[PDB]
RNA sequence: UCCGGCUCUACCUGGCUGGAGGGCAGUGAGAAAAUGUUGUGGUUAGCGGAAAUGGCUUGGGAUGGCCUGCCGUAGACGGUGAGAGCCCGGUACGUGAAAACCCGACGUCUGUCUUGAUGGUGUUCCCGAGUAGCAGCGGGCCCGUGGAAUCUGCUGUGAAUCUGCCGGGACCACCCGGUAAGCCUGAAUACUUCCCAGUGACCGAUAGCGGAUUAGUACCGUGAGGGAAUGGUGAAAAGUACCCCGGGAGGGGAGUGAAAGAGUACCUGAAACCGUGCGCUUACAAUCCGUCAGAGCCCUCGACGUGUCGUGGGGUGAUGGCGUGCCU
RNA sequence: GGCGUCUGGGGGGAACGCGGGGAAGUGAAACAUCUCAGUACCCGUAGGAAGAGAAAACAAAAUGUGAUUCCGUGAGUAGUGG
């Protein structure tokens, strides 16, 4: 069981947050991570690659020359591979790259993430970045100064809160992300991770029940 | 374009580095101006040709507007919605150049 | 709902033919044309748009390094004399349409039910005809004629209307479901000649579309039809003014340029291949062309001493022995 | 049939569709039935999508379903087959 406190913009502290013990003790399984995110990568690939066999190419359809008497070897048509503008013959082609990992190792790495980092104290929660509904990303660089010296960062907000999203956005290091599709790349790949309370509850009761 | 024939400019790059100079013609289909006493060429014209001492084309984004003030400057539009003009105007001031 | 006249006819009723308030619906598949308002609704041009001539050094040029500041609903991208958030173009974002076009929105305009319906009750009539069905040849259905239904094509024959008819894998009786042979019907679905905007663990000039270069061109063929090759100066042409040799090409000086080991045959500039010099060796010798020993000469590093061996190293290498190319 | 007038159609298209026609090399270690494939190709007509489409249907005594089409499964199964 860890506790977390939240975080102000204006200098103070809200409360405390007591997270739960099964999904933030989990131990990790590394073998399982590096598979969960080779996929996440895989299935962001696309397969624009494709290249024209000896059967696409134009032309070559007509036997070039003889068979005998000429002297030079046998040739059937002007596109094969051995040509200087012929077929390709075992070529890239457009093709999916997405595997189909499962939901229990998904979840099971994912916590796995959320406990590496915490028991190494590096989730943060926050109220908010801001203050009223006007964006100003001077607030929230200085604000992050303040609970974080750490290059890369994950900002976990809401939907509706689109100004902490619009405010953090341009930053260098940081990488926003919405609960709904949290993942583990994105979460491997930081060094703090900041939630939002109201992101915290959601995560929490969507996947307690 | 950001810079009109007749207007006056500060140079930043090249050996001529820190040079004021007069605009004498544009080129903006390919973003290249002909500033006076700026980059010198020792040009052969052979007739009775001569070595003889040419403007060549500064490329416009090393050239900063001078401001009306005396000082390089950016450059930016208001709309005289009356008269329906786009001013050309410094981003210091909010003058007329 | 009111009446106008009509039920051949004046009179009581039942039933029509008109108009009227009304309702319903409408460019619907269910009838069809145009109308005028009309929405910051959309497309067809675009526009503004934050913040460093910052300092030292290098360098031809700073967009580099180091040190100082700033913007950020904008650190996507590209270019600019070398990796540029603060130079430029533009992005986040907000703006913008006289006219035409498309969406609905309306009011016109058009019909349309309104003269009406809910239920009762015992029997005649109708319920899509050269068709369904059966036989003969055939197609396709998981089904290749098999016991082979259903769906069907050509010929030949050819029925009934509700206790009717067709199906429930031959067929028959019972039960079940359904009511053929008249017609329309959106949405989900497939596709990209063209157009617009982007992405890439795709190529990067023998690759990638055949086509980065005049490319379906040149060239070939009578003809249908085949079907190629060639990208790069440099930051900007400042593309060598002038002189000398030469008929001229071409070159040497002088110059430009950061560099002409960048000269319009030009980034770099391999090998094969073609030659010029320097050292060794080779014209009495039988050589898969090398290898092991090695004389002699030439170069070099180092300890020393008037030149000299060495835990040396490298090029050639007289002469001796051994030795029958590579792959399938 | 002839004469006059009025409106239509006529051809091109990269794929996609529906109706019709319609092979062969291949596989079967030969081969004709079969398969390749009702594919390629050819024809006639379209549309922005098409065609099908309102039960003379399924089902099994369960008191069931309720136009059609396209996707997943049933299923490489029940079966068919020199």
């Amino acid at each position: 069981t860890l506790k977390v406190d939240v975080k102000t913009p204006a200098g103070k502290t809200d409360g405390s947050v007591e997270l739960p013990a099964e999904l933030f003790d989990v131990e990790p399984n590394i073998a399982l991570m590096h598979q969960v995110v080779t996929a996440q990568l895989a299935a962001k690939r696309q397969g624009t690659h494709s290249t024209k066999t000896r059967g696409e190419v134009s032309g070559g359809g007509k036997k070039p020359y003889r068979q005998k008497g000429t002297g030079r070897a046998r040739q059937g048509s002007t596109r094969a591979p051995q040509f200087t503008g012929g077929g390709t013959v075992h070529g890239p082609k457009p093709r999916d790259y997405s595997q189909r990992t499962p939901k229990k190792m998904i979840a099971a790495a994912l916590r796995g993430a959320l406990s590496d980092r915490a028991r190494n104290d590096r989730i943060h929660a926050v109220t908010e970045l801001v203050e009223g509904q006007t964006p100003s990303t001077k607030s929230a660089k200085t604000f992050l100064g303040t609970l974080t010296e750490n290059k890369k960062v994950l900002v976990v907000i809401g939907r509706t809160d689109e100004v902490g999203a619009k405010s953090v956005r341009n930053l260098p290091g940081v990488h926003v992300i919405s609960p709904d599709q949290l993942n583990t790349y994105d979460v491997l790949n930081a060094d703090d991770v900041v939630f939002s309370v109201e992101a915290l509850n959601a995560y929490i009761s969507a996947n307690s029940k | 374009m950001k810079v009109h024939k007749g207007d006056t400019v500060l140079v930043i790059s090249g050996k001529d580095k820190g040079a004021k100079g007069k605009v004498l013609v544009a080129y903006p289909d390919r973003n290249k101006v002909l500033v006076e006493g700026v980059n010198r060429i020792k040009k052969h014209t052979a007739v009775s040709g001569g070595i003889v001492t040419q403007e060549a084309p500064i490329h416009v984004s090393n050239v900063m507007v001078v401001d009306s003030d005396g000082k390089p400057t950016r450059v930016g539009y208001r709309i005289d919605d009356e008269t329906g003009k786009k001013v050309r105007i410094a981003k210091t001031n909010g003058k007329d150049i």
